[PDB]
RNA sequence: GGCCCAUUCGGGUCUUGUAAUUGGAAUGAGUACAAUGUAAAUACCUUAACGAGGAACAAUUGGAGGGCAAGUCUGGUGCCAGCAGCCGCGGUAAUUCCAGCUCCAAUAGCGUAUAUUAAAGUUGUUGCAGUUAAAAAGCUCGUAGUUGAACUUUGGGCCCGGUUGG
């Protein structure tokens, strides 16, 4: 009788059973509740700017090793602070410190079984110019 | 404020991107008629998946239902006035089986280079899109009219057209500019 | 050359049997690939899947390659066999001749009203096979076929212009998707419609009226 | 590295053809002729 | 190549391929007398004179193991190595990093980020899951709520007047 009712004059136990045990999956518990404010470092934005403290090397451990390199941050509209991903200047030559950045996310979700590790984020400019303008060298760092 | 201005979008992109089957039979397609990109094409499947969408509920509902004796015989009156179901086809069933070259094949770039006026179908849309082609007294210069049947007939060069009429471009004039006053000195 | 060595065979060599409805009406069995090749000359074939696999005999990893070969006209009569043999090359052929060997009708209706040909499945049909369950349905004019591509491929090759399908089950190991929709083709020949209501007398078959050929010496 | 201001336009390789001319262009690299390697296909391939 | 005169030539018809091999025609982007527009102007429609071999009046964003269209190509001492949503590719010469060449896709890129919808029969009224995979409460009495057997005027006869196959 499939272990539900199915008569004329049941639709109050049909809709109230329907959203006690809604409270399973898994993104709708997160937009009623709203942790988004409560717990996430950005508070429900795409982008955020932030200034950097110092410069970071971080390492994969195991299949994966080599040399990957971050960077610190404290957002202003917070005060809190994240590690950022600055993409392949694998040279080790653009460190840079006390500037104006501007990170965004990750697509995220990963594999970190070769333990490239447990940062979120990344940097789209800097210091009011982007990133691919100065690898591929369109612009260079405003200073007087 | 003031009243809002409508606009609709006149397109739709497919599902599966890059799957080799469909990409060929757009691109002879492309070379065939000449169009400059596949949203050309694009825009001839939207606009047919609205009328067989049209066609196909008017078919659920009876048969001597005022609703489909009203907007079907004007549906049909519509595309042969264009010239695109043959005139042995007038029943709607008919057109639940048509297909997207029927309305390629009436274009102005594809009806000026049958009716003998350009040597390929690269020559009429570079004769169009200059002012050369004058439906009735009109210049257009759109590739795409879809020309009406009874107007098939009219096609003909402009009365202002170097081709077809009055003073030749700026480069005959140029050259005689260049020879004619030279042949002294 | 060509010796028929069952009888039904010798019948066919001998040109008794025109076309292969004497082999469908009275059900027989067929065990000779040879026979459905002058039945049906313009048969025709695709290669679906080819996928190299192993077995641990004595420590020692011989390679087979199984494939999928799905044959079919373009009228109603397809085809699908598989076969793994040590050799790439021998395991398209002899999965083509399986394929000869399973020939099967597809009846073909309309949808609606009745203006020419028929395009469309008659009924809606359903085969499952292993966990995977797929469903075909009828459809209008101008709809074509809404399958995956390794099943849309398939009613291709049997001629149905227009259907709809919705498929359950785990559908990504495709030796028994293509084993499902099979059975959900072959049993469109089976569904008793209003139509066929009607009574006709028993025929008889060729395997006694020419029973003096065909028979051994 | 950046623009030049100066282009004002008032009184190694040879190019492509750009637009609806690189469409025909295609059409004939393809669909007027033929590449094959011995009936098999490894059209627009590495020089060997 | 090609259809054919083929004798065999070339006798025709073609199709490309290319020859910094050669010729002449078309035109608006732009500029600008007038007129028209407009409350006055600016611009769009119309139009004197001017305006190209176009090599310069020069299209761009993203990729080229798999999913998913596209390379068996040469160069680093690993200049300028984790490495690309997820399986993974590095321990020299790599069929993916860094660059050159040639190809592919969209043409004004949907390139990246964050929300939501389809895909999702992974919220299930339509429509899921019962033993071994997440999941039937220790056991019977019993609120509210939901759900509850069959039966009480059928048949017969006459006659007018609809639109459909005719």
């Amino acid at each position: 009788g499939k272990g539900k009712p199915r008569g004329l004059n049941s639709a109050r136990k049909l809709r109230v059973h329907r959203r006690n045990n809604r409270w399973a999956e898994n993104n709708y518990k997160k937009r009623l509740l709203g942790t988004a404010f409560k717990s996430s470092p950005f508070g429900g934005s795409s982008h955020a700017k932030g200034i950097v403290l110092e410069k970071l090397g971080i390492e994969s451990k195991q299949p994966n090793s080599a040399i990957r390199k971050c960077v610190r941050v404290q957002l202003i509209k917070n005060g809190k602070k994240v590690t950022a991903f600055v993409p392949n200047d694998g040279c080790l030559n653009f460190v840079d410190e006390n500037d104006e950045v501007l990170l965004a996310g990750f697509g995220r979700k990963g594999k970190a079984k070769g333990d490239i590790p447990g940062v979120r984020f990344k940097v789209v400019k800097v210091s009011g110019v982007s990133l691919l303008a100065l690898w591929k060298e369109k612009k260079e760092k405003p200073r007087s | 404020p003031r009243a809002p201005r409508t606009y609709s979008k006149t397109y739709s992109t497919p599902k599966r991107p890059y799957e080799s089957s469909r990409l060929d039979a757009e691109l002879k397609l492309a070379g065939e008629f000449g169009l400059k990109n596949k949203k050309e094409i694009y825009r001839i499947s939207f606009q047919l998946s609205k009328i067989r969408r049209a066609a196909r509920d008017l078919l659920t509902r009876d048969e001597k239902d005022p609703k489909r004796l009203f907007e079907g015989n004007a549906l049909i009156r519509r595309l042969v006035r264009v010239g695109v179901l043959s005139e042995d086809k007038k029943k709607l069933d008919y057109v639940l089986a048509l297909k997207v070259e029927d309305f390629l094949e009436r274009r102005l770039q594809t009806q000026v280079y049958k009716l003998g006026l350009a040597k390929s179908v690269h020559h009429a849309r570079v004769l169009i899109t200059q002012r050369h082609i004058a439906v009735g007294k009109q210049i257009v210069n759109i590739p795409s009219f879809m020309v009406r049947l009874d107007s098939e007939k009219h096609i003909d060069f402009a009365p202002t057209s170097p081709f077809g009429g009055a003073r030749p471009g700026r480069v005959a004039r140029r050259n005689a500019a260049r020879k004619a006053e030279a042949s002294g000195e | 050359g060509w010796v028929p060595v069952t009888k039904l065979g010798r019948l066919v060599k001998a040109g008794k049997i025109t076309t292969i409805e004497e082999i469908f009406l009275h059900s027989l069995p067929v065990k000779e690939f040879q026979i459905i090749d002058t039945l049906l000359p313009g048969l025709q074939d695709e290669v679906m899947n080819i996928k190299p696999v192993q077995k641990q005999t004595r420590a020692g990893q011989r390679t087979r390659f199984k494939a999928v070969v799905v044959v079919g006209d373009s009228n109603g009569h397809v085809g699908l066999g598989i076969k793994t043999a040590k050799e790439v090359a021998g395991a398209i052929r002899a999965g083509i001749i399986i394929a000869k060997l399973s020939v099967i009708p597809i009846r073909r209706g309309y949808w609606g009203t009745n203006l020419g040909q028929p395009h469309s499945l008659a009924t809606k049909t359903t085969g499952k096979c292993g966990s995977v369950t797929v469903r075909l349905i009828p459809a209008p004019r101008g709809s074509g076929i809404v399958a995956s591509p390794a099943v849309k491929k398939l009613l291709q090759l049997a001629g149905v212009e227009d259907v709809y399908t919705q498929s359950n089950g785990k559908t990504r190991t495709l030796e028994n998707t293509l084993k499902a929709a099979f059975v959900a083709i072959g049993n469109t020949y089976g569904f008793l419609t209003p139509n066929l209501w009607a009574e006709q007398p028993l025929p008889v078959s060729p395997l006694d009226i020419y029973s003096d050929e065909a028979s051994a010496q | 590295m950046a623009k030049v201001h100066g282009s004002l336009a008032r009184a190694e390789k040879p190019k492509k053809p750009k637009g609806r001319a690189y469409k025909r262009l295609l059409y004939t690299r393809r669909f007027v002729n033929v590449t094959l390697v011995n009936g098999k296909r490894r059209m627009n391939p590495g020089p060997s």
